[PDB]
């Protein structure tokens, strides 16, 4: 995080960048990163899963 | 048989691999790689089994294990480093006896030399784990792509990996399967190498000029048996010096801080025998194109017998691929800076074009060269 | 403009195999063709190209080469094998298209 | 900016292939770290067991482990319990785990030093640069919150405050316990520290070296020897006509 | 003349050459390490446990 | 008690190159610290001096150290 | 006899009939000013928020 | 393939001479370095070209990485 | 394991939730109790 030409990825193995939202931009990665389920319960909670 | 070093079934073989063995005459120093990759399958296998004495593999105990063989086992630090490097040695010798059986097409001798690739291969294969079990944040994240790299694979792809290493993740059990493995192997090798010569056997060794050499052919004792226990003092020397004087000189050092299943280490650089494939890899963006060019960037080597085209075996008379060749081995040094640097233009480029020539220069440029310079000759 | 002449004789010279003093055909990697080639050859030829593979082996076991004296000329260089195996392969490939 | 300042090299007194370490200044190098670094710094894989013969006496070692307590196993009734620690402890570590150090040290988890010499590129010479280089960020660049400066870290924005300056102890030898000096003595022993075998390594090495020398000629007259049969050699062709 | 002397005592009969390498490595052994040891040691005075031992028993 | 290092700084900071750069600093500094919005640093100009400085306090410092 | 013999010493790997479900885990999203990203240990691989 | 059995060799001639009674030393200086020159130039201008080649690219190729990092000091002039 | 074999998943489940046990480092890294999951081995009595 906070490293690549995406502002948002950079994976050290193969130079996969990626945005802030997750998604591959530029590189060898095939599909962009995994959202997991989750939700927010109030102004400050998140819950994941 | 008054003889007996040819009546006994067994005393025979060796009378007939080491003694009475028919060797031509003229042979360069570039033959003794073979005798030397076995003195690294070993000097690994005896280290190695030793070393094993005192792992312990398993994820909380695996890292510190090792350290504990080192400074707590008298001399185990000697047997570590000894084995790390038998690893390059080894790797070394395989790469140069790869270049010399390129050179002086002994890849003619076919079966000789395909079984040789499985071995490379195993060697390569054998050397990936084992480093795994140090558990370092190298071991870890080699473990994670390598492994995952199967990931291509389709339809049985996702699934051989969630079964190659352990689970779902390379933990515990993975590392404990691979020990195993790792352990298992080098008998493997072993066992191919056998194999391995077996086939040669069938057809003497080759020979530098690349034509009969029956007219010659010396008893393999007297001569060739001296000169591999020299070799072996020779290409010892290096090998120790390191092991004595700057171990881990060829050993990253990111590797000495144990695993983190959640921090690869920003600067991941493979071992360097292994950086070539590497970079191929990573020039090639698209995970199976990445894989796939690696697959045969390796893979080739057992295509190298039919893409001979000269109407001489070796190449002492062909000036011309000759040059072509270190063309080659320079084009390989040369995906090996670029495997060892990290992806920027100044480089990356350099990358994808070297990882290009490597291929042209075998899939097209000699087997061109070849037919040319037979005609150069009226062939 | 340029001679393929011209040029066979760099080539020639370039791969040098007459250094060691050995005709072309002495080098020609024995694959099944060549050795039925080598094998109609008449005793004479044979034991000159035995012993001159022999002394070449010699030498090249020596690392040491032959005096520039001694090297064969381009000119001079005897394609002794070429008209056997030439039969051969065209024997072959006869054969070949028969049994199809 | 993956723009980074590489370390310099100090001329150590153990850098020659047949230099081993100056065992005084460990020695010194193990005070600095019990002193001031193994206050944060863990470093699992020694133990005063090794200082023995090494840099400190038995009789000095036993008494120098005393001087920390160590959790051991279970009562009749089955509890920790603390006691005296012997001579085969291992050095002791200053948080029960990591996330507890890291909620000691601002957020941040400084790394055992058992190989810490050996772990980043440079050692000794990145350790003692790192140690002895602090200092104000050039302009347009800020540290945050926490951080220290420290050019010749990776980010340059440190989580360590610069934890050596002049006199923080003082050698009992007699040793002008100025920052560079104690800051060398503490990496020739991080040196040690991540490999005691260092000297016997080398010696090894040495002994190595010379039997190279002399076994290799032997057999390479050996090799010669044999092979002038055939490198003497001389052929001929003698046909009838 | 010491090489022919060698030779026809130690060297002929493969039963003494043996004998003498046995013998010899002892000898080899014991000088060799005594020579390295002191070679290495005095490339290094005042560095070693040996050398600075005495803080705590002089010099 | 004063540390061979500062010392040793001192006269290290004085050689041909440092002075190249330490000037060559010091101009960036009051270069960026002199405007409100600017991305420039003077990190590398920063390092450049460090480099040439410490790398005597190498081949001296050393030496005043037991 | 073969057929399960081979399936049964293949599966004798593949999982481990140990498996988790952690799916659930509490964040406080203050700890995450704006402009930063932080890591955290979720489900045997990282977790970004 | 054992001995015996190699092939059909007719009229050579060899000479040869125990070791003891040759020197294996050999004959350095006269034959011995002479040689080995002879060699070195003969591939020098065979081997070393794609070597070099690679040095360069080698060398271009850092130099100009480890430029592509340094500021263009008119990036912002203003 | 009793999943499957003599009670029901859910059965099981809550059957677990029946204990507490000691789990892992805080973020201020100590042991702290929490309700015994699915996947916990059978409480031990004694500490040892
Ligand atoms: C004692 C002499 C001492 C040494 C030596 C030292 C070194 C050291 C190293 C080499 C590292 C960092 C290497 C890297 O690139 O990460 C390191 C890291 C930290 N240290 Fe330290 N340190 C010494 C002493 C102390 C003391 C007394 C403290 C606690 C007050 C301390 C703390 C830390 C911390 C925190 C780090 C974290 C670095 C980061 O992640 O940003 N050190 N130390
Ligand atoms: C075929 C040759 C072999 C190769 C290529 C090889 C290579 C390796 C490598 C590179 C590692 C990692 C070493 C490191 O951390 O730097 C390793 C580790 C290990 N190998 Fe091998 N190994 C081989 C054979 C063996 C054998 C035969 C055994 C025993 C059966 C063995 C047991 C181990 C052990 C104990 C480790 C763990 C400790 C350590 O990391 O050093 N190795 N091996
Ligand atoms: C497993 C380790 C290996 C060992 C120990 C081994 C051993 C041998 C030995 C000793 C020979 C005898 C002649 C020589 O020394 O060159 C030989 C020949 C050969 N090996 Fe290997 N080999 C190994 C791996 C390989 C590999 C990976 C290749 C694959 C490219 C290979 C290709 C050959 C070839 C082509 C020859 C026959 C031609 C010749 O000897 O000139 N070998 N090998
Ligand atoms: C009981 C001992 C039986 C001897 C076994 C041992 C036997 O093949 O020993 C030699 C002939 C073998 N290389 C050669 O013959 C050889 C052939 C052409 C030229 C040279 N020299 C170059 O100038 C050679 O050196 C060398 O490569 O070792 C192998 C491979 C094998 O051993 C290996 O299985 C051991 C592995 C399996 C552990
Ligand atoms: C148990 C064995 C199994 C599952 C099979 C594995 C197969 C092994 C094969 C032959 C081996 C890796 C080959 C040398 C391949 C072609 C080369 C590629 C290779 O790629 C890497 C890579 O892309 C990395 O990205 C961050 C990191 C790495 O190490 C930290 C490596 C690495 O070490 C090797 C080496
Ligand atoms: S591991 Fe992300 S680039 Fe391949």
């Amino acid at each position: 995080a906070n490293a690549g030409d995406f502002g948002g990825y950079y994976c050290p193995c193969h130079g996969s960048h990626y945005d802030a939202s997750g998604r591959i931009r530029k590189g060898p990665a095939p599909l962009n990163l995994e959202v997991p389920s989750y939700e927010f319960t109030s102004d400050d909670m998140v819950i994941v899963g | 048989a008054p003889n007996i070093r040819k009546s006994h079934p067994l005393l025979k073989m060796i009378n007939n691999s080491l003694i009475d063995l028919p060797a031509p005459s003229n042979i360069s120093a570039w033959w003794n790689f073979g005798s030397l990759l076995a003195v690294c399958l070993m000097t690994q296998i005896l280290t190695g089994l030793l070393l094993a004495m005192h792992y312990t593999a398993d994820t909380s105990l695996a890292f510190s294990s090792v350290a504990h063989t080192c400074r707590n086992v008298q001399y185990g630090w000697l047997i570590r480093n000894l084995h790390a490097n038998g690893a390059s040695f080894f790797f070394i010798c395989i790469f140069l006896h790869i270049g010399r059986g390129l050179y002086y097409g002994s890849y003619l001798y076919k079966e000789t030399w395909n079984t040789g690739v499985i071995l490379l291969l195993t060697l390569m294969a054998t050397a990936f784990v084992g480093y795994v079990l140090p558990w370092g944040q190298m071991s870890f994240w080699g473990a994670t792509v390598i492994t995952n790299l199967f990931s291509a694979i389709p339809y049985i792809g996702h699934t051989l990996v969630e079964w190659a290493w352990g689970g779902f993740s390379v933990d515990n059990p993975t590392l404990t399967r691979f020990f195993a493995l790792h352990f298992l192997l080098p008998f493997a090798i072993a066992g191919i190498t056998i194999i391995h010569l077996t086939f040669l056997h069938e057809s003497g060794s080759n020979n530098p000029l690349g034509i009969s050499s029956d007219s010659d052919k010396i008893p393999f004792h007297p001569y060739y048996s001296f000169k591999d226990i020299l070799g072996l003092t020779l290409m010892l020397t290096p090998f120790l010096t390191l092991a004595l004087f700057s171990p881990n000189l060829l050993g990253d050092p990111e590797n000495f801080t144990p695993a983190n299943p959640l921090v690869t280490p920003p600067h991941i650089k493979p071992e360097w025998y292994f950086l070539f494939a590497y970079a191929i890899l990573r020039s090639i963006p698209n995970k199976l194109g990445g894989v796939l060019a690696l697959a045969a960037s390796v893979l080739i080597l057992f295509l190298i017998p039919f893409l001979h085209k000269s109407k001489q075996r070796t190449m002492t008379f062909r000036p011309l691929s000759q040059t072509l060749f270190w063309l080659l081995v320079a084009n390989l040094l040369i995906l090996t800076w670029i495997g060892s640097q990290p992806v920027e233009h100044p480089f990356i480029i350099i990358g994808q074009m070297a990882s290009l020539s490597y291929f042209t220069i075998l899939l097209i440029l000699f087997p061109t060269i070849g037919t040319l310079e037979n005609k150069m000759l009226n062939y | 403009s340029r001679w393929l002449e011209g040029i066979r004789k760099w080539y020639y010279n370039a791969a040098g195999f007459n250094k060691y003093g050995l005709m072309r055909d002495d080098t020609i990697y024995e694959n099944d063709d060549v050795k039925e080639a080598i094998r109609r050859l008449p005793e004479n030829l044979y034991d000159d190209r035995m012993f001159r593979i022999k002394r070449a082996l010699d030498l090249n076991m020596r690392q040491q080469i032959l005096p520039k004296e001694q090297w064969t000329k381009y000119e001079e260089d005897v394609p002794y094998l070429e008209p056997y195996l030439k039969e051969v392969i065209r024997e072959r490939k006869e054969r070949e298209e028969w049994d199809k | 900016s993956d723009l980074e300042l590489h370390p310099p090299s100090y001329p150590w007194s153990h850098r020659g292939p047949l230099s081993s370490l100056d065992h005084t200044s460990i020695r010194r190098g193990f005070q600095v770290y019990k002193q001031v670094c193994s206050s944060c710094h863990s470093m699992d894989y020694v133990a005063y067991r090794h200082l023995v013969g090494v840099c400190y006496t038995e009789d000095e070692a036993k008494a120098l482990a005393e001087e920390v307590e160590v959790q051991d196993g279970p009562n009749e009734d089955g509890e920790m319990f603390m006691r005296p620690g012997k001579l085969s402890d291992y050095f002791p570590k200053p948080y029960p785990n990591p996330e507890a150090a890291r909620a000691a040290n601002n957020g941040a988890l400084p790394p055992d030093l058992s190989y810490i010499v050996r772990a980043r590129h440079g050692g000794e010479d990145y350790v003692f640069s790192l140690l002895t280089g602090y200092c104000e960020p050039p302009t347009g660049v800020s540290v945050r919150e926490g951080l220290y400066f420290n050019p010749y870290f990776p980010g340059q924005a440190i989580g360590m405050a610069p934890p050596i300056y002049n006199d923080v102890l003082e050698f009992d030898d007699g040793t002008p316990a100025t920052m560079s000096q104690v800051a060398k003595d503490v990496c020739t022993f991080l040196r040690w520290a991540a490999e005691p075998e260092h000297d016997h390594r080398k010696r090894m090495g040495l002994k190595m070296l010379l039997m190279m020398g002399l076994l290799v000629p032997l057999v390479y007259y050996m090799k010669r020897h044999k092979w002038s049969v055939l490198k003497s050699r001389k052929l001929a062709y003698r046909p009838p006509k | 003349t010491l090489t022919a002397r060698l030779y026809s005592l130690l060297f002929r009969r493969t039963s003494t050459f043996a004998l003498t390498i046995v013998v010899g490595a002892l000898l080899f052994e014991r000088a060799f390490d005594q020579g390295a040891d002191a070679i290495y040691e005095h490339i290094n005075e005042g560095k070693l446990w040996k050398h600075i031992k005495h803080k705590y028993e002089n010099k | 008690l004063v540390d061979p290092l500062t010392t040793v700084r001192e006269q290290c900071e004085q050689l041909e190159k440092c002075v190249k750069a330490r000037e060559r600093l010091e101009l960036c500094d009051e270069r960026v610290s002199s405007r409100s919005q600017t991305e420039e640093d003077c990190t590398e100009e920063l390092f450049d001096f460090l480099h040439a400085r410490d790398h005597c306090v190498a081949h001296k410092l050393f030496n005043s150290l037991k | 006899a073969a057929k399960n013999v081979v399936t049964q010493f293949v599966s004798s790997m593949s999982a481990s009939a140990d498996v988790l479900a952690m799916s659930k885990i509490e964040i406080k999203l203050s700890d995450i000013p704006e402009g930063k990203n932080m890591a955290f240990k979720w489900r045997g691989k990282p977790l970004f928020v | 393939r054992q001995f015996g059995h190699l092939t059909r060799v007719r009229h050579l001639i060899t000479y040869s001479l125990s070791p003891f009674e040759q020197r294996p030393f050999p004959h350095y200086f006269s034959k011995g370095v002479p040689n080995v020159w002879r060699r070195l130039r003969a591939c020098i201008l065979r081997v070393a070209p794609p070597f070099l080649a690679f040095y360069l690219l080698y060398t271009w190729g850092t130099q100009e990485f480890e430029k592509s990092k340094r500021k263009n000091p008119a990036a912002y002039v203003n």
